[PDB]
């Protein structure tokens, strides 16, 4: 999920920010970039 | 009298104008000068490096020094061969700059955090080590491995 | 001589420059246009019509707003004076210290001139409920938090320090430490015991961050 | 000054004399200086403009060249040449 | 030559380095129980593996 600062949630703006960290981004960017190499897979079927 | 500085800082012992990148040019400077050849009118000083780690810690400090040691060890030694990896760098250089000073692996710098006198009598030292810690009283503990 | 004198002009426009973003990201209240100039208004404010220019004029006041005096619970504005010759001395320091005596609020600040001599050390950090600073004009031209390796600092008050200390379970101090007097540390003017988020990127999984308090 | 005198053949150096004179003799033996004393040891652009430089000239043309220096928001400063002369001139 | 200056570099190295590991927290921390770091190379995976 999210947490911002201390203690609180974040609403729906900060997470293209992301100033507030807590990091665990590395597992976030893992789940994207698996994502949208299957994207790329995906839009190349399109063109063909 | 034919000696004594006209103009300039007193520090380079001299220069160089080379060709930067493909077409581009800029110079590189010998000297112990950095902040004062920045704080020197022409040349835009936002983006610049310099070596020996010690002395940037005397202007920028702690974390961005923390920054230039692990740079230069990855690169002089990814030239000569093989590899040691992005990650066993970075600890290498942040167990020595965490206490917000740089020191260490040098018996007069071995001696910052650790507190065990056995070990550091181990390593380098004989007589002072263990008249000092009786004269002292020390008492610590023992944890470590060694 | 015109040439080099005009060289120090731009350097103490620049260092106003210096000093003015300064106070700006210490939660108080400016504009960008406070921290923004050019030349031509410089030379009118500061300088003279015979084309030197002044020292004691360029003083100013300062306040929070917002969210600084909430966060911060006990903070305020601050008065900022200049020096006038290199040499120091009591002299003009005591109306200094008088000015912050009547005047009250925080911290006087003031810019150096060029040398620095234990008669003006006599007393440094005086007064029960607050301090003083001191700056060299040499030394500010142009920031480094801004430069290049420096990262973005993050100052946090007492409440997120106790919660971060309720995540790992842990007893204070005992983190990664920040000498103070540190050109970084004096710079944002943190006190004894104040943890500062530090937001740093190097590749391995880019961007991360890690706490260091301030001993 | 790496001065002799005759016969002994050692040395010269400086001596003060009495009342305003300044003298030099070689060292314990009579002689008397000094003379006077030496020793030495070792283009296509062209811009419209009024030229400072006269000697009969006052002339109007003019060279000149662009580069942006010290600080960014600092203005810009340019330098000057001279058909007749070909003077180097420097204002920002 | 080269041989006998092997052995000095890498054993003074370690002595300092000697005693590190990581605990159930994550955190990679000292004997004398001080946190030198949060996270290991900011992601937490071993290059071994
Ligand atoms: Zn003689």
């Amino acid at each position: 999920v999210r947490y911002d600062n201390s203690g609180c949630l974040v609403k729906r703006e900060d997470l293209n920010k992301a100033e507030y960290v807590d990091q665990y981004d590395a597992e976030r960017d893992f789940y994207h970039s698996l994502r949208e190499y299957i994207n790329g897979k995906a839009t190349a079927l399109a063109n063909l | 009298l034919p000696d004594v500085v006209v103009k300039g800082l007193p520090d380079i012992s001299r220069a160089v104008i080379n060709i930067r990148d493909d077409g581009k040019r800029e110079l590189l400077v010998e000297g112990y000068g950095l902040r004062d050849v920045m704080c020197t009118d022409g040349v835009i000083g936002s983006r610049t490096t310099t070596n020996h780690v010690l002395e940037v810690f005397s202007v920028l400090g702690i974390e961005a020094a923390r920054y230039s040691i692990i740079r230069e060890i990855n690169y002089t030694m990814s030239n000569h061969g093989m590899s040691v990896d992005p990650r066993h760098i970075q600890l290498l250089g942040d167990v020595m700059t965490y206490k917000g000073e740089v020191l260490g692996i040098t018996r007069f710098g071995l001696s910052k955090m650790r507190d065990s006198v056995l070990q550091l009598a181990s390593f380098e030292k004989t007589t002072d080590h263990l008249f000092d810690a009786a004269f002292y009283m020390k008492k610590d503990a023992v944890e470590g491995v060694s | 001589m015109d040439q080099e004198n005009e060289r120090n002009i731009s350097r103490l426009w620049r260092a106003f420059r210096t000093v003015k973003e300064m106070v700006k990201d210490r939660g108080y209240f400016i504009t960008q246009e406070e921290v923004e100039l050019p030349l031509e208004d410089f030379k009118a404010k500061y300088c003279d019509s015979m084309g030197r220019p002044q020292r004691k004029m360029m003083s100013f006041q300062a306040n929070p707003t917002e969210e600084s005096i909430s966060k911060f619970p006990d903070m305020g504005s601050l008065w900022v004076e200049f020096c006038d010759e290199p040499s120091v001395g009591v002299k003009t320091m005591k109306t200094f210290v008088i000015h912050i005596q009547e005047k009250n609020f925080q911290t006087g600040i003031f810019v150096y001139q060029n040398n620095i001599t234990p008669s003006a050390m006599k007393l440094v950090p005086s007064i029960p409920p607050a301090t003083i600073e001191t700056f060299n004009e040499a030394a500010l031209v142009v920031n480094i938090t801004h430069h290049e390796l420096v990262p973005k600092h993050i100052r946090l008050s007492s409440d997120e320090k106790r919660e971060l200390l309720k995540r790992y379970r842990l007893k204070e101090s005992q983190l990664p430490r920040i000498q103070r007097a540190d050109p970084v540390a004096l710079y944002l003017g943190l006190k004894r015991g104040e943890v500062v988020k530090i937001i740093r990127k190097s590749e391995t999984s880019g961007r991360y961050a890690s706490y260091r308090i301030c001993m | 000054m790496l001065s002799f005198c005759p016969s002994c053949n050692n040395m010269l150096l400086i001596t003060s004399g009495d009342s305003g004179v300044y003298t030099l003799a070689c060292r314990s033996c009579p002689y008397e200086f000094p003379i006077e004393g030496i020793e030495i040891y070792d283009n296509v652009d062209q811009t419209k403009t009024q030229c400072p430089n006269y000697d009969t000239c006052g002339g109007e043309s003019a060279y000149f060249f662009q580069l942006q220096i010290r600080s960014a928001d600092e203005p810009m400063t340019t330098f000057y040449k001279c058909v007749n002369c070909g003077h180097r001139w420097k204002e920002n | 030559v080269k041989t006998a200056e092997t052995g000095y570099m890498s054993r003074r190295l370690m002595k300092s380095l000697e005693d590190l590991s990581c605990q159930y927290d994550n955190t990679v921390r000292t004997s004398a129980n001080g946190i030198v770091q949060f996270t290991y190379g900011g992601d937490g995976l071993d290059p071994l593996e």
